[PDB]
């Protein structure tokens, strides 16, 4: 029932469920006592297929799918 | 014998008290869904699953806060019947109370310094 | 209350923050010095108060006779020698000085409290102000793994024998009606009953772990190895001194004399002592554990001292104790000059050492005999007067198993002599083939080697100093 | 409710923590049963207290000294099992004996 | 033969029933962090003993230091010296174990019979109701050298602690 | 060396405290302001 | 009128042993007290809801009951109904249990809440210092919440937890230690009747000490670190679900309307409309017996009680929405470097106070 407290470098998962607005990043990261030794972000959770749309879909087909990559300020993108 | 006057309502009141949880988590227990066991009983690690290991990586940082807590939480004690018994004491009471709070003060300057 | 009896303390106290303070600033400091100069000043402070004035009491609860002037002094001495020694040892380790300084001094505090201290509750936190700073001064090279295992079995005993003896301070609280006072318990039970016997086998068990009396006597042979060495010269002169100051201050004053029973306990623990310690230290391979067996034998020899109180038995046990100190300050700074320079080790590699160092050879040797008692050095007198100080009571038997000891002492204490000596060029260790070639280490050698060689026969001048201490105890 | 009756359980107190300082095998619950040991007399001070001598009570006093140190040595007590711990990594009191 | 004396001892009897079961699960039960919780219970069942006691200070400062400073300090700690409990059996174990089951229940036996046998001075006058002010009374008057070098105690023990504790 | 330490650790203090007073006072009184709320069930909002 | 003396008169009127109507009355101010802090309870739940959308141009629940009234009630319901999960490899005793060992010591200091002379269940002798001792348990709770969970995320949480409210006890304790030596005692209406004609005008220093340490309790976004939702989800409570968490849910509420009330007693006073009321002879009224004047005095001093203990609630749940979050270790030092040598200043301060002018201390 408990954790096993060792002299290691630990390893947090600050996985994809993040509750707040920073979209779905797993951000696997290692300390030692109050520090950051190495994080691996593990992106991907959200890889639509938007390059592999694009190529078959017409332009006025493919200009509502835009204003996803990078929501917010979806003109740009446009 | 006992003159300890107040005391009467402690006990009663603790008895009462100690009730109020493990009636309201009983009350909970009778009507509530029965079990859900097979996947509901994992342990959240935003929606991943637990990387294996699971240690902590000991650090000193919360014994020796508790350490120095140990130490003044004694302090408090020695100092409230100075405190509660200051009207008869007067002077001479007032040096060796601040002598006490000195060295204190330096226990207190030692552990902020290292 | 009559504060001039602590302005012998609290100068050492003010030491204890100014040698701390100065660390927290500075923390490359030279608190060495005014350090000495502090337990010097606190030394220097019981002249106005040796003679000057009659006997006084703080609140009951302190007591500033000469009995307790001596032991002060005498913890007090063991301190300042306990500070030369260990300037470039702790410093030699990766370690702080005045971390250390300011527990030593806390632990002398202690030990000097202890001494004059006439009630319950201030014995226990005398005595519990010296234990605590006794495991913190055993465990302080916190790298070295025999260290941390000696500092935590000397805690776990000697936390348990102050339960022990807490539980017989309640005891003794309980039986007199209130009376925390010690000489307020002497007037209100006089009369052995179960209570009284029990309370006094617990505060026994007590006060022998302090003075080392067998069977509780099993944590110094592993404290004295894991301990650093001027520690253990600090807990085998002082830490014996207050043990017995508390030992007379209590059993004599507080447990009614009429129930003198604990002559007999303490004549069981001195036989036993006598024979174990010396037994037992015959076979042994380091100079610590040696030193500590031999120690459990010389409070053995002690113990004969006020087991046949007699107002020369009780002039005997201080004169030896007082003796004792010239003789393991000097038997110790020795070991750790030598454990200094290459050796780091035990009996063994002691040989050959006649030709690369002759004063640390010369000094050691000197040692070791007096504590062994030959002729003129400070410990053939004080072995002498404790033997006829027993033979003057009736005690044969003590003293003619305390004389076959002193051979067998002879014997383990010449035979470190041996390897210092004897030894041709092809005979030295390997760690004197390689001996190479810490002014205050030489000048307390130097000074306790001198003293335990002429506090023999230049003892008539502390003489008189411990009959005017022993005209303080109740008979 | 009679003071010998909390003599009895004080001195069961002391057994109970004798026997678990002399048995157990953590190094911990050796520390706890130290402070059973000293509970089980701050129990007979304040018996005494309260029987004996009632109105200037002393056992009182004595036991808030036994408690600030009880304190004192279970703060000095963790700390020496932590250094022991942080070089041999273990707190079985059955592999300190460096002997034979 | 009153319902406040009946109060007073059921009281104590229920106490000293929570003292003997935790006591008994500090030294027995396998599990080290039980044993840690049922410590705490052991001193919050002696702080009620001693209001039992006509003393309410000394078990309200109980429950400050043993189940609020001391137990939370001894939790921190087992909880750093978690290694799964890899303990093998040792042979001489059952020697020691017998042995302080005897010494224990001897020297239990022998207590019980010093307590019955002595005759406690009961001294029948109520005590004080005003408990905390006397003992501010007598921190001064006369435990003086005491409350003084209690102070001198703490700093010392946090010095050492620091030191042992420390981390280089 | 330790005067100048003391005036910047003043210096600080003081403006941690009047910026956390002008926060206060800011707060008190966004709570006279009208709700912006559009209380949708009953005051659904008419699209452009 | 004394309440107690009528009902255990007419109880013994018709009998029943005199000494047990006595034992027969002891539940009804122990209710009257649960009564009162459950509600206190509903009240700062339904404040800190209405409160935090008002200061943020909002609305707060208004489709529960007429303004949101019901929403407490609503909210704890539905705990109630709510299944309870206990994880795989999680501790089964010692999960049930730390949501109750840190609410059974935060009710149990209600003891000593006076509401005014004679209106309070038994003034204790030790009074405010046995809240201190009382208020050194739920550390326990948080370390057992923590330690009995196979989440090391949470296990973090109870470590950082209890770390907490151990570094906010000693200032809370030197600022009672300044008012009780003012206060000539510990108990709470010895120490409020020394108000008689309101010590945060002679301190002025203790009361912030004491009020920035109750509100870093574990309590207010000021800190509230085991429940800063961003830096990590819930801390140790990420894993209670149903009554469970309702626990801690309540015992965090009622931690705050205790302090509140706290406050105003030490530093305030559950009486004293500011007037010096009980010089009012003005209308020559016998207070003594006179059969109301003691209840519209009586309305008087609880009204004047739960004034300022909700002054203390607005303020508290109007800070936690405008003053920044501290990491872990700015909070720490507030603590241990500002909190406790302040309170050590203040208590010394007093001191030297009280030795020099007796008179006004
Ligand atoms: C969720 C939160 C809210 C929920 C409500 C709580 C649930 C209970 C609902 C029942 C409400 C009906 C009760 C009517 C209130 C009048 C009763 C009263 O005042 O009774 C008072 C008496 C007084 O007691 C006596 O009071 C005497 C004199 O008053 C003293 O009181 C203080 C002590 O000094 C003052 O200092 C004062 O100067 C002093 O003289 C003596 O002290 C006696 O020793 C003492 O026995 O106590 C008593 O029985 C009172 C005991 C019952 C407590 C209930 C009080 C509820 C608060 C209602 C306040 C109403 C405000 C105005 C209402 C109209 C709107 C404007
Ligand atoms: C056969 C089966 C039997 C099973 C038994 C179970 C069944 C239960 C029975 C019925 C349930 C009734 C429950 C409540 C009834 C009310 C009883 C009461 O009135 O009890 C009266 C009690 C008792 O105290 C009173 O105390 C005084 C008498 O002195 C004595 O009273 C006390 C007891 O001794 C103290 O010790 C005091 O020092 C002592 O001297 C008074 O004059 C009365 O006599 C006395 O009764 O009142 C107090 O305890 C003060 C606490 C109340 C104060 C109210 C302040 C109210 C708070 C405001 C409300 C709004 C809150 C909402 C907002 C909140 C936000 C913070
Ligand atoms: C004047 C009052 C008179 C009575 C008052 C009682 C109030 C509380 C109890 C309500 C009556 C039913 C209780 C039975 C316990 C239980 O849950 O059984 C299990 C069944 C579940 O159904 C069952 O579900 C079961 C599976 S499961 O476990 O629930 O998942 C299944 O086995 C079963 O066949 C299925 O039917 O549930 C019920 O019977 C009721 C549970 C929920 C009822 C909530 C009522 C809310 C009342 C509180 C608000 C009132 C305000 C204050 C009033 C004082
Ligand atoms: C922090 C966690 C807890 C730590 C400590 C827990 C330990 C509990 C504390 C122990 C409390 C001590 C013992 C209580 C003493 C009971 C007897 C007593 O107190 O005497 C009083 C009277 O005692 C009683 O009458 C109380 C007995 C009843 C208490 C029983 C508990 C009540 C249970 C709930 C009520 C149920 C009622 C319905 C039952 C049918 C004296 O009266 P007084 O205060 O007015 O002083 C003067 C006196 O009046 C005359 O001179």
């Amino acid at each position: 029932p408990k954790i096993e407290t060792r002299t290691e470098p630990m390893v947090i998962n600050m996985g994809p469920h993040h509750p707040s607005m920073h979209g779905v990043l797993r951000l696997m990261v290692t300390l030692d006592g109050e520090d950051v030794i190495d994080c691996e972000p593990v992106i991907g959770y959200l890889h639509r297929g938007m390059e592999k749309i694009a190529e078959n879909r017409t332009n006025i087909m493919f200009i509502p799918y835009v204003s996803r990559w990078d929501y917010a300020a979806g003109m740009f993108n446009e | 014998v006992f003159v300890l006057s107040g005391y009467e309502y402690f006990l009663g009141f603790l008895i009462i008290c100690s009730l109020v949880p493990v009636l309201a988590l009983a009350a909970s227990a009778l009507l509530r869904p029965k079990s859900g066991r097979m996947i509901r009983l994992t342990t959240y690690e935003s929606g991943m699953e637990p990387i294996g290991g699971a240690w902590i990586q000991f650090n000193v940082r919360y014994y020796m806060f508790a350490l120095v807590f140990v130490i003044f939480d004694v302090e408090t004690v020695f100092l409230y019947p100075w405190a509660v018994a200051f009207h008869q004491l007067g002077l001479l009471a007032f040096i060796e109370a601040l002598i006490f709070i000195a060295i204190l003060v330096v226990a207190l300057v030692y552990a902020w310094r290292k | 209350g009559t504060i001039l009896p602590e302005t012998i303390l609290i100068v050492t106290l003010l030491v204890v923050l100014l040698a701390d303070l100065i660390q927290g600033r500075q923390a490359d400091r030279w608190t060495p010095y005014f350090a000495i100069v502090g337990l010097g000043g606190a030394i220097a402070t019981m002249i106005p108060l040796w003679t000057q004035p009659a006997t006084i009491s703080f609140f009951g609860s302190f007591i500033s006779d000469h009995l307790s002037l001596f032991f002060r002094g005498l913890i007090a001495l063991s301190a300042l020698g306990t500070i030369l020694m260990s300037i470039r040892y702790v410093e030699q380790t990766g370690s702080s000085l005045g971390e250390f300084m300011t527990i030593l001094l806390t632990a002398t505090v202690g030990g000097m409290f202890i001494a004059g201290a006439q009630e319950l509750v201030f014995i226990f936190v005398a005595l519990e102000t010296l234990s605590i700073a006794s495991y913190l001064l055993t465990g302080y090279t916190k790298r070295d793994s025999r260290s941390n295992e000696a500092a935590l079995k000397y805690l776990l005993i000697g936390a348990a024998s102050s339960a022990i003896f807490l539980y017989g301070s309640s005891l003794l609280y309980g039986l007199s009606g209130g009376h925390t006072q010690l000489p307020a318990i002497a007037q209100a039970l006089s009369s052995e009953s179960l209570g009284l016997v029990v309370a006094l086998v617990f505060v026994i068990a007590g006060i022998s772990f302090k003075i080392s009396a067998v069977p509780f006597h099993q944590w110094t042979p592993d404290v004295y190895e894991g301990a650093p060495t001027p520690v253990v010269a600090f807990l085998s002169v002082g830490s014996k001194a207050a043990g017995f100051a508390l030992a007379i201050r209590f059993l004599t004053l507080a447990f009614p004399s009429v129930t003198d029973q604990w002559q007999l306990i303490f004549t069981v623990l001195a036989i036993l002592s006598m024979i174990l310690g010396n037994v037992v230290a015959l076979a042994q391979t380091s100079m610590k554990r040696m030193l500590a067996y031999s120690s459990i034998g010389q409070a053995g020899f002690v113990m004969i001292g006020f087991v046949v109180g007699t107002e020369a038995g009780y002039a005997s046990m201080l004169f030896y104790l007082l003796v004792y100190l010239f003789m393991n300050l000097g038997a110790f700074t020795c070991v750790i000059l030598f454990s200094l320079r290459t050796g780091t080790d035990q009996i063994s590699e002691y040989a050959g050492l006649y030709q690369k160092d002759p004063l640390l050879t010369l000094g050691l040797s000197l040692c070791l005999l007096s504590l062994g008692g030959i002729p003129p050095l400070a410990g053939f007198f004080g072995k002498i007067y404790l033997f006829w100080a027993g033979w003057q009571a009736g005690a044969y038997g003590l003293v003619l198993l305390g004389l076959l000891t002193s051979v067998i002492s002879i014997y383990y204490y010449i035979r470190v002599v041996k390897m210092m000596v004897v030894k041709e060029p092809q005979e030295m260790s390997e760690a004197v083939r390689n001996y190479p070639e810490l002014r205050p280490l030489q000048v307390g050698l130097v000074m306790t080697v001198i003293a335990t060689s002429l506090a023999g026969i230049l003892a008539n001048p502390l003489f008189n100093l411990v009959n005017t201490a022993v005209w303080d105890v109740p008979q | 409710m009679q003071l010998t009756y909390v003599l009895i359980l004080a001195a069961l107190l002391f057994c109970i923590g004798i026997y678990g300082l002399v048995t157990s095998r953590n190094a911990v619950r050796v520390l706890m049963s130290i402070e059973l040991l000293l509970n089980a007399v701050n129990l007979n001070l304040i018996g005494f207290a309260n029987y004996l001598d009632g109105q200037q009570i002393k056992g009182q006093v004595f036991a808030v000294f036994v408690i600030t140190v009880a304190a004192a040595e279970a703060a000095v007590g963790l700390a020496i099992i932590l250094a022991i711990y942080r070089n041999r990594d273990t707190v079985d009191m059955e592999k300190f004996n460096l002997l034979k | 033969m009153d319902l406040a004396t009946l109060t007073q001892t059921i009281t104590f009897f229920a106490l000293a029933a929570a003292v003997i079961i935790a006591a008994l699960g500090v030294v027995l039960l396998d599990n080290v962090v039980y044993s840690a919780f049922l410590l705490g219970g052991v001193f919050l069942s002696i702080a009620g003993l001693y209001i039992l006691m006509n003393a309410d200070f000394v078990s309200a400062a109980q429950i400050l230091i043993y189940v609020g400073a001391v137990n939370v300090l001894i939790l921190f700690a087992i909880m750093l010296v978690n290694k799964r409990e890899t303990y093998t059996p040792v042979p001489g174990r059952w020697l020691r174990q017998g042995g302080a089951a005897v010494v224990s229940l001897g020297v239990f036996a022998l207590l019980t019979k010093m307590i019955l046998q002595t005759p406690w001075q009961l001294s029948s006058v109520p005590p004080t109701p005003d408990s905390i002010t006397t003992i501010g009374q007598h921190f001064f008057s006369d435990f003086l050298l005491p409350f003084e070098l209690a102070s001198v105690l703490l700093l010392m023990a946090l010095i050492g602690a620091v030191v042992l504790a420390r981390r280089e | 060396k330790f005067l100048n330490q003391i005036t910047n650790y003043a210096k600080e203090a003081v403006q941690s405290a009047k910026y956390i007073g002008q926060g206060l006072s800011v707060t008190f009184d966004h709570m006279r302001r009208r709700p912006i709320t559009v209380q949708y069930p009953y005051e659904k909002l008419i699209p452009s | 009128i004394d309440l107690q003396g009528q009902f255990i008169s007419a109880l013994q009127s018709l009998g029943l042993s005199h000494d047990l109507a006595k034992l027969l009355w002891l539940p009804l101010p122990m209710l009257m007290m649960l009564i009162v802090a459950t509600v206190g309870v509903l009240v700062a739940v339904w404040l800190e809801r209405k409160i935090s959308a008002a200061v943020q141009q909002r609305i707060g629940p208004e489709y529960i009951g007429p303004l949101g009234i019901l929403a407490p009630l609503a909210d704890g319901l539905k705990l109630i109904f709510k299944e309870d999960v206990l994880p795989a490899n999680s501790d089964r005793w010692l999960f049930t249990l730390g949501p109750a060992v840190v609410v059974i010591p935060v009710f149990l200091s209600y003891i000593i809440v006076p509401f005014g002379q004679n209106l309070l269940i038994s003034n204790l002798a030790m009074g405010v210092f046995l809240w201190i001792a009382l208020s050194s348990i739920a550390p326990i709770g948080l370390l057992m919440a923590g330690y009995a969970s196979n989440n090391k995320y949470s296990l973090l949480g109870g470590l950082r937890a209890a770390a907490q409210s151990i570094s906010y006890e000693i200032p809370l304790a030197l600022a009672v230690l300044a008012v009780a030596m003012m206060s000539n005692g510990l108990g709470t209406v010895e120490i409020v009747e020394q108000q008689s004609q309101w010590n945060v005008w002679r301190q002025p220093i203790g009361f912030l000490v004491f009020w920035i340490a109750a509100l870093a309790e574990c309590e207010r976004l000021p800190f509230d670190l085991p429940e800063a939702e961003e830096e990590l989800v819930a801390g140790y409570q990420t894993e209670y679900a149903g009554m469970k968490f309702a626990l801690f849910y309540l015992g965090a509420y009622v931690n705050l309307v205790l302090s509140a009330l706290l406050v105003s007693v030490l530093y305030f006073g559950g009486w004293s409309f500011p007037i010096p009321l009980e010089t009012i002879a003005n209308l020559l009224g016998v207070s003594e017996t006179n059969p109301f004047l003691q209840i519209a005095f009586a309305v008087l001093g609880i009204t004047m009680t739960l004034i300022k203990a909700y002054f203390f609630v607005f303020l508290a749940i109007l800070l936690r929405w405008t003053v920044p979050r501290v990491r872990i270790d700015q909070l720490l030092d507030l603590g241990w470097k500002f909190l406790l040598p302040v309170g050590l200043v203040n208590l010394l301060l007093t001191a030297g106070l009280k030795l020099a002018f007796p008179v006004a201390f």
